DNA sequence: CTACCGATAAGCAGATCTCTCGATTGCGTAT
DNA sequence: ATACGCTCTCTGCTTATCGGTAG
RNA sequence: AUCGAGAGA
């Protein structure tokens, strides 16, 4: 995990992801002195296993593209270090039924 | 319709004899409802009431001019004290009964006189009612028109609330079984409904239908045509059911040079 | 349909394609020439015989008539290709970007090798491996670069085969949306990567350009004399169409590696090469003779339009053909060139001429224009919105509607009109000859009646010219064996009339919801046209008896009358999708009716009740349970017997009701208050009792659409069908109790006494002098200021000049004036009133609401009231005149629309002119509020059609896309909701709730034990913790919902049920038991689950349109179009809330709220003086501020950040205006040093100064070339004084502080700028702060931030019109917005990402998908409902969720 | 057959309208005795309508 | 050819058979829907009224539909429905299995 | 020192219930 | 005289020329 | 067939 006061350089952005399977990320002073996970609207979001996937798969005889869908670089997907093909769980709080579990998968 | 914009259509033509008559033998030809009122607030209609009858029985004719009457000088008053005089109530009440058991009503029914106007938006050019009738040329759909025995339309929003009642054999008997509805012949293998045609036979043989694409130039597989050209090709087609318009619209397509499958499931 | 001819085959899905020359040369019929049709059809022309039959000529190809020719295609031969016009721009973006001396593209063959490996991995349901395949960059020249490409075609084969191997694509690849989106994002970027190249990467060998005129013509430019330099070390013009058909062709073939991945989105199994001669039309395929005929009025015979066109490119190939011969005698021959040249010049016009011709037999808007075969399919008139989306229908009917009370409910009356033209066909049986030979006996006229006789074989015989005997002779053989073999597995079918028993649907456009189509039962009446309707079904179909009309659809086969008949029928919609609320029930006299029969003063004798009773329940209808009416005791016994109203409201429900059931138990109210009966009545409540009514009077709130009334308990308790035969029943009742005691309104009720009128009038006395004293305040005036004082008059022109300021006096004068007729109107009624309730007809339709208002009795009785236009008083002259009675800038509430007059005793001159104002406004509204809102609902609508409930309790789209995992988080259908929070409800009806629950048949189908105990676990846990906030929580737990089927499992509830059950059981300890109570209401739970198969898209974008008719932020249609139509990211208002701190004083927020609000420079300006003396052309810009005491306090703007603005930016921006002006027109030591270094620092600032002291002046001289003409030098001041900015925070333009609404304390700026604010923090509570801008959140906060805030939004604008929508409607809405983690919207942009491209085509730009659906050789299953309705199979919602097999008893 | 109103403004006999008769001066009972004519439909006596009442070509 | 399409039938049937969902892990309602009794009504309706042999007893009534809802009063109805999963699997559940309300 | 990628001013494509009646290309041209 | 050759609307996506950063 | 006027909810 890296952060940078004010600016990186665009040249120094092409060869993070160039040493596999080691993976770089990268935050700023700023967008981090709030916790974005703290926010009453933002759910809390669970980084689902590769077991707990499968189960998920199968129990709803899904594929993976099917799920509903996170992007790789909304603020929650960038919290969690989220990789591509994995399930997030998502614990909403429906005012119709409380506490409701949903998943959406990063791709 | 009245002066007042009170439009509204006849429901029933409703017998004298059910009718209710008012204590002086008299049974009104048009009833309107109460409830009409409260809504609109069309009371000049009821002081038009009121005046109407004062001027029928006093054989004279009443005025209704705009901004002739005041607070101080109500028409109400005016007309009310013309009643009494002519001896009917103040308040235009006339003790009615009902027509139907007989006995008096709870209450004196408010009476009078009003003009009214028949409008020409009548019912003989309303109505509409298709079983079958002419089709169009190109959909095959049913034509439009009153005068033409053409069909009604049920549209996009039609389609749609017939889509969230989940009755989806309602959808299929209005958009296809009922508009157009057709048993085309497709080609198993070229996947195309315009392509195929019906053979002319021989002497004894029996009219197939074959298909034109997967068909080359040239004995029991040998199926000729009305223009000579007898060829050997596509002898495997089916019959699928189908909207005519999906036929134009390939018709269409392949003026474009698109082409459709259409894969046969078995 | 006939259901006698079943077909086999089925279209399982349909796959775009390009039609090759050689296929169509293969399957035409014949080839068109000469552009002449007629001479009789010529021979080889458009109308040839070889393309269908034609008026008697048998057609030349299968010797058939016109009846039984189906057409066939011909094609016509284009002597050069020319470029398609569908797929010109793809030619045009191939044909740049390419080398013509290698034939390969520009750019560097390992990228396009690259680009091809990602997208041959995306052909297959691998995303992961077309981004993991990037990170092997070399790595790990030119035979590095061999290895590199060898390395990924490897490792693309072994991402592929494991793919293949563990299950999760197949060899036909897994197409879905999110794949989709990530294809077209790669093509769209490959294609933009080589656009973007200047030299080729082969060979370095620059090609010239290409420049675009239209279409029809493509250009190439000259390389210029610096890039031939480079071309001459390497070693304007109108280019052809065979040259960049081969040019093309070259590339093509030498790239098919990436081409056969760019033209593909699933793997092609044939592999097939992709061609560029697909891309040119060489030859066009003529539609056949049948569907080109002509279009023949009478007499007026016309051309068809794609004949002429046909026509035209005939004659332009003819010419060119022709044109070609004698060409060759210029050139075989040794002639000069001049003459060859003329001809080589016609030559090219000519390929000119016929490539525009081409491009106008395809489309009309690249060649008033004759509509080409592209505009026939693209818009409201084309071919899809209006031949497949829509069409007309065979038996169906249309007529005016007219009332009927005498009908059932759920029955519609149709007349011997239409009861004789429709007809439904009965095939003949055994058991159906009873009826059907006398029918066909009967004959076409006699209704019942048959007017056809389907013959076994399809022959369908009519019987309207056939006499009686021969029609008794066809009924005595209809039941015959079969002759004939082939057709022995047949029964005749009969075209009877349409009964009593069979169903219709009606409809009354527009249809704004499903309620609004709903399936009747027929009674056929005696009396003719006119459509029979109960007053229940008036608020259903939002229909009329004032000249409405409706249609009526009838149903032909047994499936449609089962699905109209149990899922589309009256009484199973007797409550809204939108709400659950009920939408059926008695409306005006029938309410009146039950207001005056249910009160104490009713009583009826012996005979007068029991002549009640039968009149409204007859028993040989099957209206009683009971075989035979059951009576009451009297509630009087001496002197004589009296039973009451009452008492005839118990015995209906005692004899519809049905027996072996407890009566129900209602405790509610009604709209009638208790002073309406005097001191000490208790006729508000309404108390029923084992089915007795024992208090209060029935009104609109318990039959009608009302909930938690008597009807709505009635259909909670048991079943739709006793629900509406109490309506029926009510409706009968209520009807003869109407005929013998009829009700009236008249003059006196409209009139007030002696008292009441002299109250009146001492009231509207002290309204004389309220405009003036509103005025007065308005102005800033002292009180009691003459009304023509010269400075109020002064003061009030300047309000009249002031838009603003007008608005505000109009305000104020409207509030003041308002409460005044709220005194008059609380004062005179019912206190003045002369005749009272409930004798008082006005007041008793007002109260009882069967129709009207207070609003109105008030206006009737007491005034009119303030006039209120566009939200403002009348409008004002420019001369100060509201009209030409009132005296300039009249200060009278009269003069401004307050009409002190109503409609008993009539409204002055000027009254009545203000109040023909108001009623125009209020017509023009509702005018365009009729249709402002339909464009919404078929947005939401086309996306939506086919999101439904599966079997999972998931729901999820068409295709199979996953939208949410449980609707709503507890899949309870909203219909059904209704009574499940009525605990009280639930207890008083327990016995008859578990007679209707039954729970001795739900045991042993149900587990009762498991989902119960995981139940407790979790809400122990719960209860242990959630006393810490949200993040911090483990979960360790998932809800109930989430493990256990909430329809299989008892107890499987959801966590808001469950916590209102356990507080309802601990609050209130009350003779049955907690434990069979809770089972009770948890197998009611179970038993209001959302059923697999619903359309829950349909309903959801429903019930967010037609509500949306009903209709400083915007609201109503602007903001759900802002929200849900299109999702602009720029919003009209983006404002976000920001909750404050509780130890933070209301001072300090608004000090806050100050310093955060920007504040421009022109602010703080008082005047700019600009003293220009040319004397080179020199200014001197003297600014004049406030006094420092002020603006300091207002703005928080001091000396020293004034002058470090003006310093700054100020002058850099006036220079900047300056000297741009001027390029258009060519066309104390401190202080010295502070001069010196702005003189250094900017262009032409001669001196400068500032009021150090003060604050109050800045004055520098500024100095230019006298050769500059004339500048204004106030206007640009003004501008720059406009931008210049003092202190503002980016986005933010006000922040303010609103009173403390729901308690809480909270902020609102416009603007929206989250990372700005998190700084902050002393003031504002940060992790609580939200927004309008649903783009921001999305942004800054995640993918379900964004959807919180597009619920609570889409929510926002219905809750402020009360109206309430289902939260379920709008999760959906949201979670179908944010399916692939983005702000999508309903429209043709967000629509793109789909795997059915017939519904993107349907909805709208139809070419547009159809040139992308035939590029990518696109294939869809036919699983979206638009799909399906085009190939015309059965839809997948609702009864098509599923398939029915037959258990035959042999193997 | 047209009537001229028994209720009509002074310039009714201005422009002359009794040479055009638009419509017919009626005995309208305002009453909620028929069920029939609820929300803006009408009841017309049979007897009158058989007595040439409203009647047109 | 003649193998050709009995790797094609084979495929087809193994397809068919891993798609189905045996009768002791069906995991949906088992109550029978409001479409799925509309529909077999409707069905069963057009079945009997095509000819078909009858099990309950005629009361004399005429109307297919309501011969059809006789049926399912008595769970004489010999249909069965194919709930279909979103990727395919299906589980055949029977009229008389379904608990109807 | 020039290639490549943003970034705002300009250009370009597009939808917003039923039913009557009335009207319908201008010249030119060679016999 | 006649037949026949022909000037007063709303959005959102896409293109063009000026800014830099970097080998 | 197209564009103009109007009408009903
Ligand atoms: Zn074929
Ligand atoms: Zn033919
Ligand atoms: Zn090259």
């Amino acid at each position: 995990i890296f952060v940078y006061q004010n600016n990186i350089t665009p040249s120094a952005m092409k060869l993070v992801p160039s040493i596999p399977p080691a993976t770089i990320e990268t935050f700023n002073e700023a967008a981090l002195v709030v916790n974005i996970t703290h926010h009453e609207l933002v759910p809390k979001h669970i980084r689902l296993s590769s077991d707990e996937k499968r189960e998920l798969l199968k129990r709803y005889r899904l594929k993976e593209s099917q799920l509903p869908r996170i992007q790789r670089a909304d603020p929650v997907a960038l919290y969690l270090g989220l990789k591509r093909g994995e399930v997030v769980k998502i614990i909403r709080k429906s005012e119709t039924s409380g506490r409701y579990a949903s998943y959406r998968i990063c791709m | 319709s009245s002066r007042h914009g009170q439009k509204g259509v006849c429901s029933r033509k409703w017998p004298t004899i059910d009718m209710p008559f008012s204590e002086t033998g008299i049974q009104p030809d048009i009833i309107i409802n109460p409830h009409a009122f409260p809504s609109r607030m069309t009371i000049g209609m009821f002081v038009e009431s009121l005046a109407g009858k004062a001027g029928a029985l006093h054989g004279i004719a009443q005025d209704s001019t705009p901004w002739i009457f005041n607070e101080d000088d109500t028409p109400a008053d005016y007309f009310g004290e013309q009643l009494a005089k002519a001896g009917y109530n103040y308040h235009g009440n006339e003790p009615m009964y009902s027509g139907a058991t007989g006995e008096e009503l709870r209450a004196d029914i408010y009476v009078g006189v009003v003009y009214y106007q028949r409008l020409r938006h009548m019912v003989n050019d309303k109505f509409q009612v298709r079983s079958t009738g002419p089709v169009n040329s190109l959909t095959m759909q049913p034509v439009k028109g009153r005068k033409r025995h053409g069909g009604i339309r049920v549209g996009e929003m039609e389609r749609d609330a017939l889509i969230g009642h989940g009755t989806s054999f309602l959808l299929q008997d209005r958009l296809l079984n009922s508009s157009d509805y057709t048993q085309a012949s497709v080609c198993r293998e070229c996947g195309s409904i315009l392509t195929t045609q019906q053979s002319v036979p021989r002497i004894g043989s029996i009219s197939t239908v074959c298909c034109r694409r997967c068909s080359m130039r040239f004995d029991s597989q040998i199926w000729e045509d009305g223009q000579g050209n007898k060829f050997v090709g596509g002898n495997e087609t089916t019959t699928v059911a189908i909207p005519f318009v999906l036929k134009y619209l390939d018709s269409e397509l392949s003026a474009m040079g698109i082409r459709l499958r259409y894969n046969v499931e078995p | 349909m006939d259901i006698s001819k079943p077909v086999g085959s089925e279209i399982t899905s349909v796959d775009f394609g390009i039609l090759t020359a050689k296929e169509i040369r293969n399957l035409s019929a014949k080839q068109i020439t000469n552009p002449t049709v007629l001479d009789h059809p010529v021979s080889g022309g458009l109308y040839d015989l070889a393309l269908g039959a034609f008026l008697r000529n048998l057609c030349s190809t299968c010797g058939l008539d016109e009846k039984f020719c189906p057409g066939h295609q011909g094609h016509i031969e284009l002597p050069v290709p020319c470029y398609n016009p569908l797929f010109f721009n793809q030619l045009y973006i191939y044909l740049r970007a390419s080398c013509l001396f290698c034939h390969h593209f520009r750019l560097k063959s390992v990228e396009v090798h690259r680009y091809a490996c990602k997208l041959r991995l995306l052909q297959y349901g691998l995303i992961d491996e077309s981004y993991k395949l990037d990170e092997i960059t070399l790595g790990s020249s030119s035979t590095l670069l061999n290895e590199l490409k060898s390395k990924r075609s490897e490792y693309v084969d072994m991402a592929i085969a494991k793919a293949l191997s563990d299950g999760r694509t197949t060899e036909r690849g897994s197409f879905t949306a999110t794949v989709n989106d990530e294809r077209k994002k790669l093509v769209h970027e490959f294609h933009k990567k080589l656009l973007s190249r200047g030299k080729c990467d082969n060979c370095g060998m620059f090609s010239p350009k290409f420049r675009k005129d239209g279409f029809t013509k493509i250009f190439e430019t000259a390389l210029n004399e610096k890039q031939i330099t480079n071309n001459r070390v390497k070693g304007s013009t109108y280019i052809l169409s065979t040259e960049v058909k081969n040019i093309l062709d070259t590339v093509f073939r030498k790239e098919q590696c990436v081409l056969q991945y760019v033209f593909h989105s699933r793997p092609n199994l044939s592999r097939k090469l992709v061609k560029a001669d697909s891309f040119f039309m060489d030859v066009l395929v003529v539609p056949p003779t049948r569907f080109r005929l002509p279009s023949k009025l009478g007499e007026e015979v016309h051309e068809n339009s794609q004949n002429q066109l046909l026509s035209k490119v005939l004659t332009t190939s003819l010419l060119i053909r022709d044109l070609n011969d004698d060409l060759s005698k210029l050139q075989k021959d040794k002639v000069s060139l001049e003459d060859r040249r003329v001809i080589f010049s016609r030559l090219m016009n000519a390929f000119v001429t016929i490539q525009n011709d081409v491009n106008a037999f395809i489309d009309s808007t690249k060649a008033v224009p004759i509509p080409g075969v592209k505009q026939a399919l693209e818009k409201k008139e084309g071919l899809f919105r209006k031949h497949m989306m829509g069409k007309r229908v065979n038996y169906a009917a249309r007529s005016v509607i007219s009332p009927d009370p005498n009908i059932e409910t759920n029955e519609i009356g149709v007349p011997p009109v239409f009861a004789v033209k429709l007809t439904y066909p009965e095939p003949v049986t055994a058991y159906n000859i009873a009826e059907l030979r006398q029918a066909v006996i009967n004959g076409p006229d006699k209704w019942p009646g048959a007017t056809q006789i389907q013959n076994e074989d399809g022959s369908l015989v009519s019987l309207i010219g056939m006499s009686v005997e021969q029609r008794k002779a066809l009924a005595n053989q209809l039941l015959t064996p079969s002759s004939n073999v082939s057709t022995h597995t047949l029964n005749k079918k009969v075209y009877r009339h349409i009964k009593n028993r069979d169903v219709v649907l009606m409809n009354r456009q527009p249809t704004l919801h499903k309620a609004s189509m709903m399936g009747h039962k027929v009674r056929v009446l005696p009396n003719e046209k006119t459509l029979r309707l109960h007053y229940a079904n008036t608020g259903a179909y939002n229909a009329d008896f004032d000249g409405d009309e409706m249609n009526m659809h009838f149903p032909q086969n047994e499936n449609a009358r089962a699905e109209a008949l149990n899922l589309a029928n009256t009484d199973s919609q007797y409550l809204t999708p939108t709400s659950g609320s009920p939408v059926r029930g008695l409306i005006q006299d029938h309410i009146s009716a039950g207001v005056w029969l249910t009160s104490k003063d009713s009583f009826f004798t012996r005979e007068q009740y029991q002549q009640y009773i039968y009149g409204c329940i007859r028993p040989e209808d099957g209206h009683t349970t009971r075989s035979k009416i059951v009576t009451l005791p009297p509630t009087i016994f001496k002197p004589y017997p009296l039973w009451t109203g009452k008492q005839i409201i118990t015995t209906v429900l005692l004899n519809v009701t049905p027996p072996d059931m407890p009566g129900i138990n209602l405790i509610s109210k009604n709209k009638i208050k208790n002073e309406y009966w005097g001191k000490g009545s208790l006729e508000n409540e309404v108390l029923f009792k084992d089915g007795a009514l024992l208090c209060g009077i029935l009104d609109k709130s318990q039959y009608g659409a009302s909930k938690y009334g008597i009807v709505h308990s009635l259909h909670e308790v048991y079943g739709p069908e006793v629900a509406a035969k109490v309506l029926s029943v009510l409706g009968r009742l209520f009807t003869n109790y109407i005929t013998a005691t009829a009700f009236t309104c008249g003059m006196d009720d409209l009139r007030l006494t002696a008292e009441g009128n002299k109250w009146r009038t001492d009231i509207l006395k002290t309204s004389v002098d309220t405009g003036r004293e509103a005025a007065a305040e308005v102005t800033n005036l002292d009180k009691d200021t003459p009304a023509d004082d010269p400075e109020l008059l002064k003061r009030l022109q300047e309000i009249l000049r002031d838009n603003n300021k007008s608005g505000i006096l109009d305000a104020v004068t409207s509030s003041k004036v308002n409460a005044i007729t709220s005194q008059v109107v609380s004062k005179c009624v019912p206190d003045g009133t002369m005749k009272k309730f409930p004798c008082n007809s006005m007041q008793a339709m007002a109260l009882s609401g069967a129709k009207g208002s207070n609003v109105n009795v008030s206006q009737i009785m007491c005034l009119l009231g303030q006039q209120a236009l566009e939200g403002r008083r009348v409008p004002v002259m420019v001369s100060g005149k509201t009209l030409p009675s009132f005296k300039p800038y009249e200060t009278d509430a009269m003069a401004g629309g307050y009409v002190k007059g109503r409609f008993y005793s009539g409204i002055k001159p000027q009254e009545y002119y203000f109040h023909c104002m108001a009623g125009r406004e209020g017509l023009i509204d509702t005018a365009v509020k009729t249709s402002r809102s339909g464009y919404l609902q078929r947005c939401l609508t086309k996306q939506l059609e086919g999101v439904h409930v599966s079997y999972d309790n998931s729901i999820r789209d068409a295709d199979g896309t996953l939208v949410q995992f449980m609707y709503g988080g507890d899949a309870i259908d909203i219909t059904k909701e209704s009574h499940m929070t009525q605990f009280e409800f639930c207890l008083d009806n327990y016995y008859a709730l578990l007679k209707k629950y039954n729970p001795s048949a739900l045991i042993e189908h149900l587990d009762v034990e498991s989902a119960l105990k995981y139940s407790k676990k979790t809400l122990k846990y719960r209860k242990k913790h959630s006393k810490e906030p949200h993040y911090k929580q483990s979960v360790k737990y998932d809800p109930v919902l989430a493990k256990y089927n909430p329809a299989k499992y008892l107890g499987s509830v959801s966590e808001n049920f469950q916590d209102k059950l356990e507080s309802f059981l601990d609050k209130n300890s009350k003779g049955v038991n907690e434990k069979k109570f809770r089972a009770l209401m948890q197998l009611k739970y179970m038993r209001s689950l959302i059923n697999p198969g619903e359309a829950v898209g349909i309903i959801a974008s429903q019930s967010v349109g037609e509500p949306s008719t009903q209709m400083n932020v915007t609201l109503g249609i602007p903001r759900l179009r802002e929200i849900v139509m299109t999702a602009s990211a720029a919003i009209k208002t983006p404002q976000m809330t920001l909750p404050i701190w509780n130890d933070v004083s209301d001072e300090q927020a608004d000090t806050f709220c100050k310093s955060i609000s920007k504040v421009l420079l022109s602010e703080v300006i008082d005047k700019v003086i600009v003293t220009e003396t040319t004397g080179a052309r020199s200014y001197v810009i003297h600014m004049r501020f406030f006094d420092n005491n002020e603006y300091s306090e207002e703005y928080d703007v001091s000396k020293e950040e004034l002058q470090n603005v003006i310093s700054n930016q100020f002058i850099h921006l006036l220079e900047a205006a300056i000297v741009k002006e001027i390029k258009k027109q060519k066309r104390n030591k401190v202080q010295r040093d502070r001069q010196s270094a702005i003189i250094s620092h900017h262009r032409f600032i001669t001196k400068y100064n500032f009021d150090d002291e003060s604050g109050k002046w800045c004055e520098f001289k500024l100095e230019l070339a006298a050769d500059t003409e004339k500048l204004l030098m106030v206007n640009i001041v003004e501008e720059i004084c406009r931008k210049s900015i003092i202190r503002q925070i980016p986005h933010i333009d006000r922040c303010v502080h609103p009173e403390p609404e729901n308690g809480k304390r909270v902020l609102v700026t416009e603007g929206v700028n989250f990372q700005a604010m998190w700084d902050q923090e002393a003031f504002i509570d940060v992790d609580g702060i939200t927004s309008n801008d649903v783009a921001a959140v999305l942004k800054t906060y995640g993918v379900e931030a964004a959807r919180n805030t597009i619920v609570n939004e889409i929510n926002n604008v219905f809750s402020r019109y009360a109206i309430s929508v289902s939260f379920r409607h709008l999760d959906l809405i949201a979670d179908m917005m944010t399916r692939q983690g983005t702000y999508l919207a309903f429209n043709r942009q967000g629509m793109e990402t789909s795997t059915s491209s017939f519904m993107k085509m349907s909805y709208e730009t139809t070419c547009q998908f159809l040139t992308k659906a035939v590029l990518d050789n696109e294939r869809e299953q036919l699983d979206s409902p638009s799909a399906r309705i085009v190939v015309g199979k059965l839809n997948n919602v609702g009864t098509g969720s599923f398939d029915v097999l037959a258990k035959v008893p042999n193997a | 057959t047209g009537q001229t109103p028994i209720v009509k403004a002074n310039l009714y006999d201005d422009y002359g309208m009794d040479n055009f008769p638009n419509g017919f001066n009626a005995v309208v009972a305002v009453i909620s005795y028929t069920g029939y004519d609820m929300d803006d439909a009408m009841i017309i006596n049979k007897s009158a309508d058989e007595r040439g009442f409203g009647y047109g070509t | 050819g003649p193998e050709d399409f009995q790797q094609h039938e084979q495929i087809r049937r193994k397809t068919l058979k891993e798609k189905a969902i045996p009768k002791d892990q069906r995991a949906t309602t088992p109550y029978m829907t409001k479409y799925e009794r509309a529909r077999i009504l409707g069905t069963r309706a057009l079945q009997i009224s095509m000819n078909a042999p009858v099990f309950v007893d005629l009361e004399g009534e005429t109307d297919p539909l309501r011969i059809a809802m006789k049926e399912l009063a008595e769970k004489k109805i010999p249909l069965v429905i194919r709930r279909y999963l979103p990727d395919g699997s299906f589980e055949d559940w029977s009229v008389e299995e379904l608990i109807v309300d």
